[PDB]
């Protein structure tokens, strides 16, 4: 199946440059143009420009000409966006999105790369269990979770049992603490009857701090 | 540039209703060489990337359900969802690609459903966190509707202020509920001065506040 | 203008 796999989130300082990648699989990269689109928040999309992966040439929005640079490595099926002279208005999610031809829509979008531009240094989270107890049970169900505390920048990603446990999971939006650091919680509801036979591990990733933690969450 | 304006900015319907949303361009998006309106619609579900629904203003992309229909011409376009399903909650964007590509600001489609009271859980601080000097106490309100809810923290019946933070989820794509997490943060020293840690929850589906509590160290 | 640039780019 078609995939556009973008590189992970980054923290960079004002004035620096950043390069991010978008790897196409499941199709021949030169058969589609590749667009890059900024999403500053949930209700905003802004086009940067478009790459022809076959030729290597690019057409840029006037807004981004000289700010953005599009390139391609055909041998590894990978396109790149470099952004220079970064400001805090450049913090956003950047998507790559393929387009067959002039008249087509943007038919497949990568998962986005989050760029935070900030003078604040990265901080990795502490991960603490939210352990199921007699006060986290409702009618044969138990809630359990992990608290991911004190990190910067966003995002933290959390999975459960390496992605085998998705039903019943709520990973909450992070909150910004007065310190300028984020915290979030991720919880799941499971049967109380099988707390002794099942194993629940929250897998926390915070790429800017190289944090990759697995935490077992057990009763008590 | 060609400016795209969407309306309304949000709307909420029950499953099975019809919705319409508007996209207006500040000038024509008619591409002359093929007489196509270079107008696309996208659906972006929470935490996902946009998905192409419609291009040429009215052509449905492959795999898009029949209930999504694009219409319009000139500068006035419409996306109609004939019978909304719970999984359709999303922000819907329009897009012109006649000239330097521009997008509308989105219409957020929310789902209405019956009242559902929260299931409340409370979690003491972990021993690991305590060993480091801080105590975070978490209150979880699971799978409730509507989204308005209030949490009050009480420590041996004293109302807390100034020492908690909360956030609410996006709406669930299957059951149309919300969940909320609140964290009360104390120093370990202060935490160990009190016995009963309680979170008191007010919500439309509760006729009186619900309290969940634990006694520290037990 | 830009519409013309897009036409030539996609040729």
């Amino acid at each position: 199946e078609v995939q556009l796999q973008q590189s992970g989130p980054v923290l960079v300082k004002p004035g620096a440059s950043v390069r991010m990648s978008c790897k196409a699989s499941g199709y021949t990269i030169t058969d589609y143009y590749l667009n890059w689109v900024k999403q500053s928040h949930g209700k905003s999309l802004e086009w940067l420009g478009v790459l022809n992966p076959y030729s290597g040439g690019s057409l840029y929005s006037q807004t981004f000409k000289g700010k953005a640079t599009l390139t391609v490595d055909r041998s590894s099926s990978t396109a790149y966006l470099e952004l220079n002279s970064l400001t805090s208005e450049d913090s956003a999610v950047y998507y790559c999105a393929r387009q067959l031809g002039r008249g087509n829509g943007l038919d497949y979008w990568g998962q986005g790369t989050s760029v935070t531009v900030s003078s604040v240094s990265t901080k990795g989270p502490s991960v603490f269990p939210l352990a199921p107890s007699s006060k986290s049970t409702s009618g044969g169900t138990a809630a359990l979770g992990c608290l991911v505390k004190d990190y910067f920048p966003e995002p933290v990603t959390v999975s459960w049992n390496s992605g085998a446990l998705t039903s019943g999971v709520h990973t909450f939006p992070a909150v910004l603490q007065s310190s300028g650091l984020y915290s979030l919680s991720s919880v799941v509801t499971v049967p109380s009857s099988s707390l002794g036979t099942q194993t629940y591990i929250c897998n926390v990733n915070h790429k800017p701090s190289n944090t990759k933690v697995d935490k077992r969450v057990e009763p008590k | 540039n060609i400016m795209m304006t969407q309306s309304p900015s949000s709307l909420a319907v029950s499953a099975g209703e019809k919705v319409t949303m508007s996209c207006k361009s500040s000038q024509s998006v008619l591409h002359s060489s093929d007489q196509k309106n270079y107008l696309a619609w996208y659906q972006q579900k929470p935490g996902q990337s946009p998905k192409l629904l419609i291009y040429w203003a009215s052509t449905r992309e492959s795999g898009v359900p029949d209930r999504f229909t694009g219409s319009g011409s000139g500068t006035d376009f419409t996306l109609t969802i004939s019978s909304v399903q719970a999984e359709d909650l999303a922000v819907y964007f329009c897009h012109q690609y006649l000239s330097s590509y521009t997008f509308g600001g989105g219409t957020k489609l929310e789902i209405k459903r019956t009242v559902a009271a929260p299931s409340v859980f409370i979690f003491p601080p972990s021993d690991e966190q305590l060993k480091s000097g801080t105590a975070s106490v978490v209150c979880l309100l699971n799978n409730f509707y509507p989204r308005e809810a209030k949490v009050q923290w009480k420590v041996d019946n004293a109302l807390q202020s100034g020492n908690s933070q909360e956030s609410v989820t996006e709406q669930d794509s299957k059951d149309s509920t919300y969940s909320l997490s609140s964290t009360l943060t104390l120093s370990k020293a202060d935490y160990e001065k009190h016995k009963v840690y309680a979170c008191e929850v007010t919500h439309q589906g509760l006729s009186s506040p619900v309290t969940k509590s634990f006694n520290r160290g037990e | 203008d830009f519409k013309d640039e897009l036409e030539e780019f996609f040729k």
